[PDB]
Parts: structure tokens; sequence; C-alpha cells
RNA sequence: UGCCUGGCGGCCGUAGCGCGGUGGUCCCACCUGACCCCAUGCCGAACUCAGAAGUGAAACGCCGUAGCGCCGAUGGUAGUGUGGGGUCUCCCCAUGCGAGAGUAGGGAACUGCCAGGCA
RNA sequence: CCUAAAGAGUAACGGAGGAGCACGAAGGUUGGCUAAUCCUGGUCGGACAUCAGGAGGUUAGUGCAAUGGCAUAAGCCAGCUUGACUGCGAGCGUGACGGCGCGAGCAGGUGCGAAAGCAGGUCAUAGUGAUCCGGUGGUUCUGAAUGGAAGGGCCAUCGC
């Protein structure tokens, strides 16, 4: 006999890239991520396939809003 | 519900205001009577106000909830935004159309010298 | 006109007596009244259902909407956005105009008539009724019609319950058997 | 023999067998089979220690199986050398000590005692007889 | 790969032009689009023709 | 100063549904008209405009009530880092970390800016 | 997608599915809108068509797999449109490399919006192929004595 799997993907370097008190320059990405698993915050951006990268330079902040309880990514302009 | 279905009408541009981060001119329509109030950037402080449940600008007019009472108001909050000293605000019309009454106000407030 | 004047004048003391109502605005108002015009038999030539239309349009005397398919169906052969119908919604004047018709001039003219049923309520006090023939209004003719079409009826209500749906409608002389 | 209607998948991971069980009280019936030791319950195994005990009770009183094989087991064929995951042969539960198995009701403590004396020659692990506690 | 390939071409008379791919089934009519025509460095007119 | 109402934020279900009661001077809502500005893939329903006879019914707000949703200890249990051990498919011991579920219990929110009415 | 051991990565003739496109709107923007399913009543009409009300709360939808997303909707409808722009790009991600990806902002010119603004294609991740040789258009480059031209370069683009 034989298989009819034995197919997959290149892996795609997803995830976090700064955490949370990095310091970041302005146009760093935050996260790689497949849809808007965290949001943008203040002084964050959100790029066309949901990379969220830094606007200003400053320290990155997680924080949970609203209430749905939605992880939003700001930073801390410092 | 229509109270809820406006709010959902203005929420886009309000985050959009929170984001640019500036001073608003938030608009409140009602049937008879029509508000005005500058909102600081924080989104926690007004700076002026106008509307015409003020006896001020009540006296002066036929009815509080016309196209002509809103043209007074718009005048009102314009000129003392200028007092303080703002210009430059962006306009929140909070769901309602920018139309009528909310266009009246919005006119008188430009004409007075409000820049937006 | 009519209707509405007979209703604000003495349908509304009536009712403030029966059901002991304490305010004015409590007692039920006819909010709209809404056709509807199923035609099912349009998916093969569409020109049926722009004379049901032009049928509708002078009965009510309001352009129509032609109401499409919500979802695709296998059984009844159609897919969705398909035109199978059109319905007309009657508010204010128009509302009181036609149900003026209706009462007094159409209902009796039905072939064969004994008398609407009473039972025709769906819990919140809203009437409904099956029309058999259009032709039963003054607006269209017998001659002038090619194919005989029926249309629905539905009476919205500002009612909670079905009794007292049934009594406002009593008070216009509602045919009940 | 019990099986799975259907799944969403035809085969499954090996996994492993470790922890104590879940649903360990006699919850259903009067007197219940415990199992004392860990390992695998085939689908074959459950119904030849239902019928023991069906039978040694005469069809009386009532008999629950708080077990189902839901997990796939596949072999290889002989003189078979890889060449892809093995073909679904039978149908297994896993079993970790404290699982009660059947549960027995509608009959005296003696007669259930033996007919799970019965039931439990037919089984793989070691069990022992348990009775419904009011707390 | 039913969608062949086509090129605006500017009307300032450049001979500058944009490329892009047409379904010339079920669109058989050409395709005009206003675009910005870095030459005159002005937005005219652009108009389909072959590859 | 206090009470009530509107608007904009801060705070995300201890803040939500339900059930019982309650408010119309102002405010808010429905409401009254619609030739118009504007509007309906039909409809002045909505949107919008011109109004203020009626109404607190609905909606909205406020007060009570564990009836739910929800929140939730303590202890124990599961798992587990490091080191050691056994009868080693799985466990135990020393030490550190320690859930989930459930239980007691709770829960009928809290707070700044501006404006208006009332005493 | 899982195997994959809660950052990334991670093998097997391990377990499961998809791609080799589509779309001048299915792109841009402004304004608006909110699902499935079931219950009750109703001409032909039936288990299921369309109408009305209630419960429900996204169990729908998303051009095509699956996963992550989506109500401020990224879902649905309409108006006007060509930003599916040209020159660039702080900074960053990801690759042995060739490469691939995200990107505020700057200049020019544009669209939508009263305006704040938004727009360098599409909810995101597949839809592809280096170099050489050659073709087409352009060009303030080159032009083997000189003026030309051929040929070459550069920019745009195409083919097997
Ligand atoms: C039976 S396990 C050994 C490897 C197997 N023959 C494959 S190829
Ligand atoms: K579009
Ligand atoms: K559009
Ligand atoms: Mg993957
Ligand atoms: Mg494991
Ligand atoms: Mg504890
Ligand atoms: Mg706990
Ligand atoms: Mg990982
Ligand atoms: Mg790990
Ligand atoms: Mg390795
Ligand atoms: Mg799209
Ligand atoms: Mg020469
Ligand atoms: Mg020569």
């Amino acid at each position: 006999g034989s298989t009819r799997n034995g197919r997959d993907s290149e892996a795609k370097r997803l995830g976090v890239k700064r955490f949370g008190g990095e310091s970041v320059l302005a146009g760093s990405i935050i996260v790689r991520q497949r849809g808007t698993k965290f949001h943008a915050g203040a002084n964050v951006g959100c790029g066309r396939d949901h990379t969220l990268f830094a606007k200003a330079d400053g320290k990155v902040k997680f924080e949970v809003k609203g209430p749905k309880n939605r992880k939003f990514i700001s930073i801390e302009a410092e | 519900d229509k109270k809820s279905a406006r709010i959902r009408r203005a929420t886009r541009a309000r985050r959009k205001l929170q984001e640019l981060g500036a001073t608003r001119l938030v608009v409140h329509r009602t049937p008879r009577h029509i508000y005005a109030q500058v909102i600081a950037p924080n989104g926690s402080e007004v700076l002026v106000a106008a509307s015409t449940v003020e006896k001020a600008i009540a006296e002066q007019l036929k009815y509080t909830g016309n196209k002509d009472a809103a043209a007074a108001v718009g005048k009102a909050v314009a000129e003392r935004a200028l007092e303080k000293g703002i210009k430059d605000v962006s306009f929140d019309r909070s769901g309602f159309q920018y139309h009528g009454r909310v266009q009246a106000l919005a006119d008188a407030a430009r004409e007075a010298g409000l820049q937006f | 006109a009519k209707l509405h004047d007979y209703y604000k004048d003495e349908v509304v003391k009536k009712l403030m007596t029966e059901f002991n109502y304490n305010s004015v605005m409590q007692v039920p108002r006819v909010e709209k009244i809404t056709l509807n015009m199923g035609v099912g038999e349009a998916i093969a030539d569409k020109k049926l259902l722009d004379n049901a239309a032009a049928d509708l349009a002078a009965i009510s005397g309001q352009k129509p909407l032609i109401t499409k398919a919500r979802k695709s169906v296998a059984g009844f052969k159609i897919r969705q956005g398909y035109p199978i119908g059109c319905k007309v919604t009657l508010r204010g004047e128009r509302m009181w105009e036609f149900f003026e018709r209706l009462i007094t001039i159409a209902v009796p003219r039905i072939r064969d008539f004994r008398g609407l049923s009473a039972k025709s309520f769906d819990g919140r006090g809203n009437y409904s009724m099956g029309v058999r023939e259009q032709i039963i209004f003054p607006e269209i003719d017998y001659d002038k019609v090619d194919r005989v079409r029926g249309l629905d009826i539905t009476i919205t209500t500002t009612a909670k319950s079905d009794e007292e749906g049934r009594a406002l409608l009593a008070a216009f002389d509602f045919p009940f058997r | 023999m019990l099986q799975p209607k259907r799944t969403k998948f035809r085969k499954m991971h090996k996994g492993r067998n470790r922890g104590l069980a879940q649903g360990t009280d006699v919850s259903f019936g009067s007197f219940g089979l415990k199992a004392v030791g860990r390992g695998r319950l085939t689908a074959r195994q459950i119904e030849a220690a239902r019928r023991a005990m069906t039978r040694a009770v005469k069809r009386q009183g009532k008999i629950w199986i708080r077990v189902f094989p839901d997990k796939p087991i596949t072999e290889k064929p002989l003189a078979v050398r890889g060449k892809g995951k093995g073909n679904v042969e039978y149908w297994v539960a896993l079993i970790q000590p404290g699982k009660v198995l059947y549960e027995m009701d509608g009959v005296p403590e003696e007669l259930a005692r033996e007919a799970f004396k019965l039931a439990a020659a037919k089984l793989p692990i070691k069990t022992t007889f348990v009775t419904k506690t009011v707390m | 790969g039913i969608r062949e390939k086509i090129k605006l071409v500017s009307s300032a008379g450049t001979g500058h032009f944009y490329t892009t791919t047409k379904n010339k089934r079920t669109k058989p009519e050409k395709l005009e689009l206003k675009k910005f025509d870095p030459v005159v460095r002005q937005h005219v007119i652009y108009k389909e023709a072959k590859i």
C-alpha cells in the first residue's frame, strides 16, 4: 500500500516579536498574526496582514479592554 | 431601539477621533432641543458648550428644535470656543446624518470662525 | 380618513372601558396592513410577476416591492436572489383607505362567501387572511385579467393578546363567523 | 460490539494512559465493578463480560456499561514491512484505576457479587466489587 | 488560466503603459481608467490595447 | 450644598436577564403633521423636516428582591521544575510551583467633566 | 491543520485536506444595514418559496481548503469613483543565499467625504519559475576614422 498524505506548508514564523516592556523603534513589528488575536492600541498600527507595528518609539504594553475582553497592544511613549 | 442603533453609527468615527487625538465638537439632537460640546482630546474634559436648554439662548428663539435654533447654538459654541482660543476642532455628528439641523449647527460654527 | 376619525372618536372610549386601561396610549392601534402575492410560478416566466405587480399596484394604489428568495431551495427549484413574490406595506392614510375598501366592498364580493374566520391569530394580536381572487376589489376588472391570482393580507397591531386584537377589529365591524 | 457510529477521524495516535479515572462512583445502580488496574478494554472483552454478567442474573435487574470503546487501534498485516499507518482492526476503552466499568441494580448483593465475579474473569484488568455510597 | 494580459496605453501620447489582465469572454468591452502618467505627471485616460 | 435629567469619558457581567414597585414642572421618549429640505430597491416604519393637543402605556432611568446568568474562597486533588528511588507501558520520596472542577459564600455595581431643572 | 513537548523552529513511504485561480468589481470611499434556526398565523403553497410577529443572539456570512479573524464589522445594500497611482521610505520581520514580507512618513498627482480623514488592490495566509537567448514600446546613454545607422545599455513589458 501507499499513503495519500505527506504534505505540509512552510512554517510562517508568526507570534509575538516584542513582549511587554520591551523598547521598540517606530516601524518595529510587535506581533505577526493571522487575523487580529491582538488589536492595535495607542501608537500601534495594523498592517494589511494584521501585523501590529509601532508607530512611535516607546515601550510595548499589553492590555485587555472592553466587554469582550479584547487584547490590545499599545506603545507607551517613553 | 433607536438610541442604541445611533451609538453604533457613532462608534467608528469616535474611535477614529480618539486615535487621532483630536478636539471634538460633539453634537446631540432631540426633537425639541439641540446641544453642543467641545470636548478635549482625553475625552473627560468639556472646554465649552451650548444648547437650547440654556435660557440665554432659548429666550431669543421661536422654537428650540429647528434649523434656526441650531444655527444659533452653532454661533454660540463657536464664539465661546474662540474666546478660550481653540480654533481647530473635528466635528462629531454623533450618529446623526450631517443634514438639516446638524448641518445648520456645523455651518454656523464654521462661519463663526471654527476651523473644520 | 373615514375609519381614522371613527377610531379616535369612538373606538378609543369603547376599549378604555372594556379592558379597563389607565392611559390612552395603552389602547391598541392598527400599526400597518401588509399585502403579499407569493407568485412562485414566475421562475419560468417573469412576466407573470410583472402583471401580478401591476394588479397589486392598482389594488393598494402604491408601488409594490419585488421580494427576493432568502436562500436556495432544491424542492421548489429556486436559487438565492430570484424574484418570487411582491409585498406592499400600508401606513397612515392609504392604510385606512384600503381598510375601508376591504371591509365594506371587497369582502362581500368573495365568491361563495360565508364569513371570515376568527381563529386566524398568531398570539400577539395580529390578524391574517387569504383572499382567493383579486377581482373582488373594484379597481380590477373581470374581463381585463389574463389569469386569476389570490393574495394574502396581514394586519399588524400594537396588541399583546388575541382577545385584544379581535376586540379592536370587531369595533370596525370586521366580518366574523 | 460497541463502536462509535461515526468519527471525525479514522485513526488516532497511540497516546499514553496516565492518571486516575473519572467516574469512580456507582452513579446509576446499586453495585459496581471498578477497575483497580490500568489498561485497555477491547469491545470484545466488554461484550464477553456483559454476556456472562447478564446470564448470571438471568436477565433480572438492570445493567449499565459505563465504559465505551471509542479509541481505534490499527494493525499492520502479516509479512508487511512505514508505507503509512495500519488499518483499524478493533476498538478499545482506556481504563485507569478507579473507573467503574459496569453497574447493576435490582438484584441481591450476593447475586451481584457472583455475576461480577464471572464478568471479571473475562477482563484483562484487575477489578473490585463496589457499592453505592450516600455521599 | 483564461484571463489574458492587456496593456492600458496613455492617451497623453507618452508611450507609457500599465499592464493588467482581463476576462475577455465575460467583459468584451474595452477597459478605460484614468491613471497617473509619470511622463507628463498627470492623471490621464488610459485605454486598452494588445499586449 | 443635596436630589433628579441629558451629554462625553473613566470602569467591563459582583456592572447581565427576570420579578415587584415607581417617575413626566424641566428633561427624555413616544407622540402631532408632512406641501417642502431630505427619505423608502414598497411604506414619513426608519431617515428627515415643521410642530407641542395628548401620554408616561411601550422605551428609557431609579428603588427593592437570590430566581437565574455570573463571581468565588479555604482545604484537598491533578499536573509539574530540580534531585533521588521503585515492582519502571506507570508511579513513589525530598524540595519548590500548584490548577481545573466542586464546596462555603457572594452578587441586584462603582467613578470624573460639563450643562439644565428643582428645593 | 495536527504530530510539535503553552515563544520561534522541528522528522518519518506519520494523520487529514487544499492550490497551479478569480474579480474593473468581488478594488477605493461615503452613507446606511445586521445573521442562522425554530415556534405561531396566513390564497394556490406541500417538510421546505414569499408575508407578519415572537424567541434566539451570529449556532449565519466571508469568491474557492483549513486555521486564525471579523459587529467600529473584515458580513449585507446603495451613491460617487480608479489609490489595482508614480517617485521614495525611518524602522522591522523572515531566510545559508538567491530572495520573500510588514511599514509610519515624505514629494507629485488623484478619488470619495461637509469635514476629521481614508485609499499604493481584495479579512489574512496558496494561485508559481532564477539565469541565458530572444521579441515589443520608450530613452537628455553608447555609437569602433567622422556624420549617421546597425548593434549594445537603461526603463517598461512579453514569449516558449
Ligand atoms: K466598492
Ligand atoms: K461601493
Ligand atoms: Mg502550518
Ligand atoms: Mg502526552
Ligand atoms: Mg487551592
Ligand atoms: Mg479554582
Ligand atoms: Mg510552537
Ligand atoms: Mg515549547
Ligand atoms: Mg533539529
Ligand atoms: Mg472583498
Ligand atoms: Mg562611427
Ligand atoms: Mg567604421
